[PDB]
Formats: C-alpha cells, structure tokens, sequence
C-alpha cells in the first residue's frame, strides 16, 4: 500500500521509467496530460505509483496532488541545463510543502546518453541538496532506453522504505 | 456544393418513390411530378424551392404515414439542408424554409414501437437545431421561432419520453436562447428617453402538450419572440403552477434564464419589457422558491440565478437584493443544516465576485434611508456564524465560509488603503453629506413612526430635525413623492385628502409627470404611490386634482383628431369633467373585472355606452375605450398597502415593496474618489470592526492546524494596520494586546 | 477544483492566466476511471457551457492546446456506473460536445492525429450493436457533419504539385477501424490532406472485400453514405489531389463492382449503387476503364437473382441517362 | 363513399368553408401550405372532402390529388380581378386534365359579402363556364362567415350525386 509520486519536468523521461518498471520494455510515451497509475510490486510491498506531466500549466495540481506522500521522484532533464534552474526551484517548493515534510528527494538524471550530460555532482550541487533539512540525498543518475542507474534507484528506494520501519 | 442540386433532389424522389412503393397514393404521384418537372430541367435558375420541397414536407407533416418513410423525408430533408440546396440566390428560399421548419413543428406519423419514435423525434430536434443555427434561421418570424421553442420545451419537459430524447431537446434549447438573446445583444434600443408604463400581462404564455408524434408576427424575429419566451420561462418556474411542473421543468426554466441572462448582459435594462419581467416576476418566483423549497437541486438553481442576477444586473434590482438578502439572513439566523450549507455557499459567491460587495452595499443600502441596514447585519450574521458555536447544530462547512467572508472584507478595506497618504486622508475637514444624514437614521425611523401614527405629530417632528427643508407646501410635498419607501401609504391617503390639506394635495399632485401618457396610466401612476381613502368625497377630491394636473400637464391642440389614430397624443383632449368621468369609470372597471366574488364580468358593450356625452358631449374614440379596457383586463392597478396579516401575506409584501415601485421604468464605486471610498470603509469598520477582531481571536485560539493559524494572524496584522491608518485607538489596543497576551 | 477557485477568485480577468490551467480539473475528471457516472455527467455539462458562452476564446493563452486538451479528453472518456441509460447520456453529451468543437474555428485549429482520433471514437460509436438506437443516429449525424467539415476544408488548399508524376506506392490496408473504447506534412499541425487521405482510407476499410465477414450490413452502407457525401462536398477537385483520387479509382471502384456483383441485400446494393451513379456523374471524365467495366457487368447481370434485384439495378442506372 | 375535392386560388375562404360545412362555426384560419381532410355526414351517405392550399407553388400537386374523384368545388375569390385571368386559366387546366371529366363543377365566390363584389353572371361568362361541356356546371353566391349559400350548393352537389348513380 506504498505511495510513489513521479514528478518532474517536461521531457524528462517519467513515462519511460514508468514503463520500464512495469513491463521493462521501451514503448513510445505520448505527452501526457493528466496522470498514470500502475501499481506494482517489486519484491514484498505494493507499490502504487502516481505520474504527473508537465506542460507548464499543471504544476498548481503537482501542489495539490501531495497526499500522503513518502516516495518522490524529481526525475530532471539532464540535457538543456537551462531548465535546470526551473526543475530546482519547483522541487524547492514542494519540499517546502508541509504535508511532504517526512518525504524523500531522491532524482534520476536520465538522458545521460545524449552528448553534454551534465556531470552528476555539479547537477546536485546546482540543486543545493545538502542545504535538506535531514530528509534525503540520493542523486543517482540513470537511463530510459537502457537500464543503467534504474535498479539502483529502486534499490535506493526499498531501502530507505524498510529502513523506515 | 459544385454538384448540381437537381441530381441531389431527383436522387432523394426516387428512394422516397421506391420506399413508399415497397411500403404499400397522392404523395407517390406528387414525387413521381417533382422527379419529372426536374428531370426536364439543367438549373435551378426559375423553380421555386417550395416545389421542390413540398412532397417532403407533406411527407413529414401528413399523420397517416410509418415511422419508417417519416424518417427518409428527414434524412433528405437533412441532406439537402447539409448541401445548402436552398441557397440565397434561390427563388423563394425565405418561404421554403418557413415552410419546412412549420413541417418540422408539427411533424406526425403512425409509428412502431417507442425505438423509431424516439430516432424520428431526434431527427426533427437535430433539423430545427441546424435550421436555427444557420442564417436561414435569422431569416425565420416570430411565430415560427416561438412555435420552435414550444416544440422543443415541451419534449425537454416530457417525462413519457426516453432520456436520451430529452437531453437532445435540452441541449436544442440552451442552443436556441443563446441564438436568440445573442440577436438581442445587437438590434437596437426603442424608446431610449421615452418612459415605460408596465401593461403586459404575464399570464398569456403557457406550455402546450406534447403533441408531435403520435413590430408583429410575420415579421423576421427580434424583441417580440424574446419576450413571448422570457414570458415562457417564467410560466415555467412561476409560483402559481407549482402542482402543473414537475421539478426537472423548473430546474431547466431557471437554466434557460441564467444562460439567457449570461448571453445578454446588462443590455437588458435598455429593453423595459424583458426588464421588468426580470425584475417583478422573475425575481419574485425566485424569492418564492428561496423561502418555501425543500429539494435542494431547485434550492440551488435559484440561488444560481439569484447571484447572476446580482452580480449583472445589480444597480437596478436593488430592492429586491435587499428584500431576498434579508430572507436568506432571517433563514441562516433561525431548515434543515444543509439548506444552510447550500444557502451560504451560493451567497459566498458574491463577495468574492464583486468590485467591493461590502462596500458598495453600504453606500447603496444602509445610508439611503427607508432601506433597511443591509451589509451591517449581512456582516453581523457572518461573525455570529463563524463561531463554531454556530457550528454546532448546523453544517460544519458554514464557519470556514463565513471566515472567508470576513477576511475578504479586512482584504478589500487594505487594498483600499495602499496609497493613500494617511496625513492628507486625515487634512480632511469637511465629512461627506451622506454620512451625517446617515448617523441621524434612528431618529428618521421614530418621525417615520410618528407619521404613521399621526400626520399631526409626524410633520412636525420631521421639520424640528431636519429632514426637510421647511415647513413650506412645497417641501412637504417634494417629501412625500420621493421618501416614501417607509412612509405609510394608507396615511399619505387620508391626510392629502383632508380638506384643509387641500394646498398640499394641489402640489403633490402637480408633481408627477402626465405628458404624453393617456387617462390608464396617469392613474396608474398616480395610485403607484398613493392609496386611495375609503369614503366616496376624498375619491372624489383625489380625482378631481388628478383630472385637474393631467389637463393642465397635457396642452391640447385644436387639431380634435377623432378616431382612425392610434396616436394618444393630439387625438383625445378630455377638457377637465371627462376626465374625471373616465377616471371613475377606470377605477370602477378595475374592481368590476378582477373582483372573482362577482359571477360574470362588465364587458365593453354599455360599458362603452354609459359614457358617451363626457369629451365636449360626445363619444371617446373606439382606440381608447378599447386600449383602457384591455389594460385593465390585464394588469390589475396595482396599488399600495393591499392588506397585512395572516393568509396570503408573501403576495401583499412584494406587492408593496416591488410592484408598486416598478409600475414606471426610466455604477457608483466609479463615481466616488479614493478618499470617499475610505470614508464608507471607515464607517464600516467603525460599526463591525470589534465583532470581526473578536471573532477572528476565537477562531485563532480555537485552531489546530497552522494554515487556519497563519491566515487569522495576517488578517490581525491588516486590522492593526487599518486600526492605525483610521485611528481606531481602541480596537488597536485590543488586537495588539491580544496578541501580546 | 479547490485551488482552481483559489486562483481565480477575486481576478478581473484571465489576462495572464493559462487557459490549459482552468481548463484541466474538468478535463481530468472526464478522461479518468473511477469516477462516476454522475461527476462526469457534470464535468460535461460544464466543457459545453465553457463552449457555447465562448470563454477560451482568440484572445486567451494557448487557446489551441485547450481546446486541443479538451478534444483529447473527451475522445478518452472513460466512467463506471451502474444502469445504461446513464451512459447513453453521458456518451450523447460526449458526442455533442465532439459535434459544436469540430464545427467551429477552435476546431479548424485542431491537429492531425486528433482529429482522426475523433473519426475513429465517433465511428466506433456509430458502428456498434451494443449501444441504443438514439445514440448511434446521433453518432452517425456527428459523422456525416465531421466529414461535410473535413471535406469542405480540403476544397481550400492548393494541390501539392501539378507538374509533378505521382507513383501509387503508398498500401490501403493500414488503417483499420479501432474498438469501442469509450465509456465503461506530418501530425501536431492544422489539419489537411493527411487527415482526409487516413479517413478516406478508413472508409475505405469499412466497405472492402476482404474486410467483407468483419463489419455489419449496417457499418458497410453507412460508409458507403459517408464516401458519397465526401464526393458530394468535394466535386471535381479531388482529381487534382493524387492520393484521394487513388483511393477513389482503385479500391473504392473495385469495392463497389465486388458488391455490385456478389451480394443479394438489396439495402446494400441501393447504396453501392447511388455511390456508383455519383461517382460517374461527378468524375467520370478521369474513370472511364471502371466506368466500362462496371456497366459490363450491370448489363452481365440484366441479361442473363428475385428480379428485385435487377428493378434497383434497372432504376439506379436509369438515373444515369436523364 | 364520396371524394369532393376544394380546389381554388390563395385567399377564396377554402378553409373556412371546409370548416363551416365540417361544424358550422367562423374559424380563423392561417394560410395553409399542405392539405387538410375531414368528413361529412350531410345526407345518410359519408363523404371525405379533401381541401388544398391555394399557393403558387401548390398547384401541380393539386394535379396529383386527382384520383378516383367524385366532384369538384372550384372556390374563387370575389375580388382582385387582374387574378380573375390566372384563375380561369388554372379551371380550363383542371378540367382538361382528362381525369376529373367524370365530375361535377360547383362554384362558390364566397367573397360576394364585401364591398366591389363582381356579379355572379359577370364572373361566369368572363370564366367562360358557359364553354364547359359534358359537365355539371352551377354556381351558388354565398358569404362564408354567414352561410345561406353554402347549404344551397351542398344540397344540390349531393342531388347531382345521388342523380349519377
Ligand atoms: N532515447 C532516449 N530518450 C529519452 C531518454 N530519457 C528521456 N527520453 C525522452 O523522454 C521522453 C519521455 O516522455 P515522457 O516521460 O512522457 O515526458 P513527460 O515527463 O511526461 O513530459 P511530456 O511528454 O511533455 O508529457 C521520450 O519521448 C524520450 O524521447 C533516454 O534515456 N533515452
Ligand atoms: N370577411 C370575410 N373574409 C373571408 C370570408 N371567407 C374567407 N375569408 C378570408 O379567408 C381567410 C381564411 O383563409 P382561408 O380560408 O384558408 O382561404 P383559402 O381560400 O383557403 O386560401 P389559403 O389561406 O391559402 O388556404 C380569412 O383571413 C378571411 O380574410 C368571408 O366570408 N368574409
């Protein structure tokens, strides 16, 4: 009966990762619009997972979609660092959020297979991620296409679920 | 379109031919006709389109036919329609489209089971909709439109019918007002300086029977179809046919209302007819449904309509706003909770959806005498309800409404504070006018009683304490025509009438306006605001000054144009007897006629009889004794102070306070400067401003959550700053102390 | 709902609001499951209120992605409930609302794939036994108004070239009629020639030979009614555009001749037959192969079966020579 | 066991009179586009009496009512005599279509109760009826809001049937 709420920009590749997880194969994401539920479960525990687009205009509803949240996925598009800063102050704001305080930041930075990735650290030392206050730091980066920092995500994940209680 | 039609219609014969063929005479001949007079044809250069089209029309129309050929007269009747056969460079196009939507009016057929019947009547629905839609519909009468409506209505208000079949009809209609009131939007406004004397009736508009299956008229349709269907709609959701609709019907009136009202805007003030059917009866049914409801879907149709009334419509309607807003605040201050809940919720739409809602009721209401105190007790109610004291036996989602409402008060009061340079605010020497006769109110309320009781005292009293200027004739007259809301009328009757009064009559009566208005609406204009006495000589003494005024505010000529006029201007000239005559005789019929006690009624023979010999000892032409009968045939004299007490007393009390003021038709936020403004709001906040920091304390100590928390303690920190810039050393003191404490 | 009145409250005007931000609340709760028949009813009723007082208008932000948004909605509306009745109206509203968007401006802004998408949800409806009667002639109106508009808007654009040679290699058998999902130059750009070649190629589909056991009587003379309606919009110009005219030489004129001469409902060969006479008479200066060969074998079959047949043969070929 | 039919120009009453002889009442009738039909039980034999509208447009389908017909009412209208061409000419139409030559003419003019009413003589020899031939051929003067008339032409329509079998 876990909640997962996949966050993140627009591009960034959470269809993908949705996917990936649920039948692990690379299927053609249309832009979505509104969310995506398919719970799962990876080894003990249900994991019922809520994705959320972008768009530019359903942000205000990412706000209103936090309920009894403990898994967030900020999944940034690595590629085209201008948006960076925008992806940074949004996950800002939702961890400033009260009723997403016993939550976990943790980010994938997908895209890593087109040129001029950017590099892992500075991406979270552009996102200020020590400056949480003791919730999570879990920068893992990964692939869509290709399964690369995907399990070692999830892994992360679980873990810090169990770790939970 | 590049086809040529002619294939199109001779195709269309020959299925109809072969159908009707297969299914078994005149209309198999009439068919094999067209397909011959078209067959030797090229172009549609000189046939008429009713030709063309009249065996499809004989088809639909004809109740001796199946369901079945029914049905393929549509579809081609629909395929033409859709290929635009009938184009504008056709000959007779006006007259075949008439014709076709009078067909689809009165479509019959003999039909299978409920299935094909249903499919047929969507299929006339989607036609008259296309039709409609389309210019060819603009170029349709006022008969036929209204015959549309008929249709249409009465399959949305069927309940032996599919649902699938009503929803149709109901999204036709919505469809059709919103065509026909976008018309209204851009015609023209008739009569714009010219005043309106209110002589329809509103009972002649009734819904007819669902019989399909088994300016003037003539005239393409403009103001007088809008206001046959206003009059219709109102039929719908009128008080007085409560047992004869079921409730969906009057759920889909007041839709139909709102949409119309949505599509208009504030455009129908210009119109006098539509408007005072929104304002006298409209409003009362609304009023009506408010107060004696117990099904909360109608509940909430009329308070829909209630705030789009307010919020569009608002600096016209204003005594009804205050009568219906003083209702609902007796209501919510007294029902089961969630009439509560549902009453609050649709009035919280109002001060959110308002230049400044608070504000501008206090400068409307509450500083014009004779109108009851409408946003300090709106205010009061909403402090009393946001204690969770009020909570308790009623809904629980009252409190945090009511809270909303009082912080979007404080809200509005800072945001008319931002730039106002608190030093040249209180440079201010000179307090406005309204607000010194506003701090006199009470003091107008016992004079107003005084009078009541005795003109003898009243005068007096309200002479020593201002309110009027002297003791002079003219200003007790002037008086009385205007601040007359709270006066006695019954009173205004006996003491104008006293024979010594007989100076103060004289000029009351000169004050009205007769110019240009026959004998029918003087006197309806004079009885608007003034009851008639009891014995025979004050009636006499009242008219004879009436007949007196209306001679000598309506200069004849000597023109004496007898009958073949319509005019009402230079054709009658009654000297001074006969209009005294023809007044007494109005007066007479009005009881005659609308007196259900009586068996039979006086009609125009001898009653056209025993008058001639009044106008210079002759007769009054045949337009005016017909036009003053009719008009009191219909629309009753409406007069002040019917009768109160026990029975039917919610007729009396909108009588009195609406009908008797919208007999005769002829904002202010931008009128008045940022200073004027902060005036009001400093009245305001000094009347209700302890109730609001008290209440926001109790539920800020009462509170658990930190948003609710948050929210009050902004809402204290403007209040302290409203308190600082109006100095309001008192309730400054309190907030912070509190907050200290 | 909530934050959206939040927003909102208290503006002059949605000068600088999103129109995809107050637009998503509904459409979100049109497109999910799980929500009942009922709320969905409501949010219907409330996308065509939005529609017919023009609130998401010319002069709003990003107009064509909300009513983009909103067709992509309803051409996904998905709701439990409990009776049928309810669904046949939730569907009617879903079909109405299709019906006012396609035929207006906002909708000659729509997109390639979504207009498409609308084809084939409001065929689906048109095209299925499961449904009433009152709904499938309301989803069938929709269709022949959707194509008259389609049709009309292909009468506007100039062919692609006329000097140059077109080589038929593009395959018919790509574009096949989805299931009934419903209840319980290249895509992304205003819409031209590619939606009408996938419809035409739809319609197609529907009355073919090889598709002949996979649809009803009913779905084969309604898409032989929609291609005639399409040729009766259209004229004389869908010579000049390579692709249609393809569509309509080959296949569709090989389709009419296989039911011309192997079928026995005479409903179907009434329209099989219309849709014939049409084409003759419109293009037959550029069918004159198929011309000759189908009236060979009309005349195959008169001289040579109730007879029935040959009175709707006789008089459908009678209007020819008139 | 009667077909009578009311044939006539736009405006010679043909409804009125219908209903007058149907109830005996002064109805107020629109301008009809179709046909209307109703009963009669004048006599101990029924009859069905089919009235058309008298339009321009109408006319040929007029032609087509023209089965198994019994008599004719050619109603003309008594007044706008620049019409009186275009109805006679309309009459010889009538009674050349070789199908309502087995029939009887009876003529109305129930416009003769107005002001510039022509002469019953004057409009039948300017109709030419005395050229008809073969034929039952009387006119009956009558005022359709009163009456008189109308039963005069109905007694002798139903002696000329009762003298044809
Ligand atoms: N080839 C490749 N593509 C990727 C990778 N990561 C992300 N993408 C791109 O990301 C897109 C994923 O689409 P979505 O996850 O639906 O994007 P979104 O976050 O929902 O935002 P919208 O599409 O606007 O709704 C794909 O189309 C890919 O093109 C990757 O690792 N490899
Ligand atoms: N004053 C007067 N008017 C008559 C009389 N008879 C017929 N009319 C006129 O006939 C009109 C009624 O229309 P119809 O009875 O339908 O006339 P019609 O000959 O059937 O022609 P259509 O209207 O096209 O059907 C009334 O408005 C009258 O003006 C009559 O005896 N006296």
């Amino acid at each position: 009966e876990l909640r997962i709420l996949i966050l993140g920009l627009d591009g960034a590749g959470k269809t993908t990762i949705l996917y990936r997880l649920q039948i692990g194969e690379v299927v053609t994401t249309k832009p979505t619009i509104g969310f995506n539920v398919e719970t799962l479960s990876y080894k003990n525990l249900k994991l019922n997972v809520w994705d959320l687009g972008g768009l530019t205009s359903i942000r205000p509803y990412w706000r209103c979609y936090y309920a009894d949240t403990a898994a967030v996925i900020f999944v940034v598009d690595s590629t085209d660092k201008d948006r960076m800063s925008t992806a940074s102050k949004e996950l800002h704001l939702m961890l400033q959020e009260e009723e997403l305080q016993d939550a976990a930041l943790l980010v994938f930075a997908n895209k890593q297979d087109q040129p001029g990735a950017l590099s892992a650290s500075e991406v979270s030392k552009e996102l200020n991620l020590v400056e949480l206050k003791d919730r999570s730091w879990s920068i893992v980066a990964s692939s869509a296409i290709k399964g690369e920092g995907i399990t070692e995500g999830l892994d992360w994940l679980i873990d810090v679920i169990k770790e939970e209680q | 379109v590049t086809v040529d039609p002619v294939t199109i219609i001779i195709k269309e014969c020959i299925n109809l031919s072969t159908a009707m063929r297969k299914y078994s005479d005149p209309f198999l001949s009439g068919f094999i006709q067209l397909r011959l007079m078209l067959n030797k044809l090229k172009n549609l250069d000189n046939i008429d389109s009713l030709t063309i089209l009249q065996p499809f029309l004989l088809i639909v129309s004809t109740s001796s036919i199946s369901g079945y050929i029914t049905s393929l007269a549509l579809d081609s009747l629909q395929k033409f329609f859709t290929l635009n056969i009938i184009n504008e460079s056709s000959q007779n196009y006006i007259g075949a489209h008439r014709a076709t939507v009078n067909a689809l009016t009165h479509c019959r057929f003999e039909g299978s089971q409920q299935l094909s019947d249903d499919s047929v009547l969507l299929k006339v629905v989607f036609l008259l909709r296309s039709i409609v839609d389309s210019p060819y519909g603009d170029l349709l009468s006022n008969s036929i439109i209204y015959d549309v409506l008929q249709t249409i209505l009465s399959l949305a208000c069927n309940n032996r019918r599919s649902e699938v079949l009503r929803n149709a009809a109901q999204s036709t209609m919505i469809a059709v007002t919103v065509k026909i009131f976008s018309k209204l939007k851009t015609i023209e406004p008739v009569n714009v300086n010219q005043i309106y004397i209110n002589d329809e009736s509103y009972t002649n508009d009734v819904l007819k029977a669902d019989t399909i299956g088994t300016a003037y008229a003539d005239d393409n349709y403009g103001l007088p179809v809008v206001r046959q269907y206003l009059n219709l709609l109102l039929s719908l959701i009128a008080p007085e046919n409560e047992l004869k609709h079921s409730y969906s019907t009057r759920i889909f009136g007041l839709e139909l209302i709102q949409t119309a009202l949505e599509i208009s805007g504030d455009r129908l003030q210009l119109y006098p007819r539509l408007f005072t059917l929104i304002s006298d009866p409209i409003f009362k049914s609304i009023l009506f449904i408010i107060q004696n409801t117990t099904k909360l879907s109608l509940l909430q149709a009329t308070l829909q309509l209630f705030t789009t009334l307010v919020v569009i419509l608002g600096n016209n309607l204003q005594l009804q706003i205050e009568l219906t807003l003083t209702r609902i605040f007796s209501i919510l201050l007294d029902k089961p909770s969630i009439i509560k809940e549902l009453l609050i919720e649709q009035i919280s739409i109002l001060w959110t959806r308002s230049p400044s809602f608070f504000t501008s009721t206090f400068i409307n209401f509450d500083c014009n005498l004779d109108r009851a105190d409408v946003s300090i007790n709106f205010l009061k109610a909403l402090t009393k309800l946001a204690l969770p004291e009020s909570a308790l036996t009623t809904t629980e989602s009252v409190p945090p409404i009511c809270l909303e409402g009082l912080v979007s008060l404080v809200d509005d009061m800072f945001d008319h504070m931002k730039d106002i340079d608190r030093e040249e605010f209180g440079r201010q020497k000179n307090e406005m006018e309204i607000l010194k006769k506003r701090d006199r109110k009470t003091e107008f309320i016992e004079c107003t009683n005084a009078f009541n009781e005795k003109p003898k005292k009243g005068i007096p009293m309200l002479i020593e304490k201002g309110f009027i200027a002297s003791d002079s004739d003219k200003d007790i007259a002037e008086f009385l025509f205007n601040n007359n809301n709270r006066m006695n009328k019954k009173t205004i009757g006996l003491l104008l009438c006293h024979p010594d009064k007989v100076s103060l009559l004289n000029e009351y009566i000169r004050l009205f306006d007769f110019s240009g208005l026959r004998v029918d609406e003087a006197i309806r204009i004079l009885l608007t605001k003034f009851r008639l006495p009891g014995e025979s000589q004050q009636i006499e003494r009242i008219i004879e000054a009436f007949s007196s005024a209306y001679c000598e505010n309506q200069d004849y000529d000597p023109s004496k144009i007898s009958d073949n006029a319509e005019d009402d201007i230079s054709t009658v000239q009654p000297d001074a007897d006969s209009v005294f005559i023809l007044s007494y005789s109005i007066i007479m019929l009005n009881t005659d006629l609308h007196n259900p006690q009586v068996k039979e009624h006086m009609s125009f023979e001898d009653y056209s009889g025993n008058l001639k010999g009044c106008c210079n000892h002759k007769d009054f032409p045949f337009w005016y004794l017909d036009r003053i009968y009719c008009s009191i045939r219909d629309k009753e004299i409406v007069m002040p102070e019917e009768h109160h007490g026990n029975e039917k007393w919610f007729e009396d009390a909108w009588n009195n306070l609406i009908s008797s003021t919208t007999v005769i038709t002829e904002s202010v936020m931008d009128k008045l400067t940022p200073l004027e403004l902060l005036n009001f709001d400093r009245a305001i906040f000094k009347q209700v401003g302890p109730s609001i920091v008290s209440t926001l304390f109790n539920i800020y100590v009462v509170a658990s959550d930190d948003h609710i928390s948050t929210r009050m303690i902004t809402s204290l920190d403007k209040c302290s700053y409203i308190s600082a810039f109006f100095d309001f050393k008192d309730l400054f003191n309190d907030i912070l102390n509190s907050i200290a404490k």
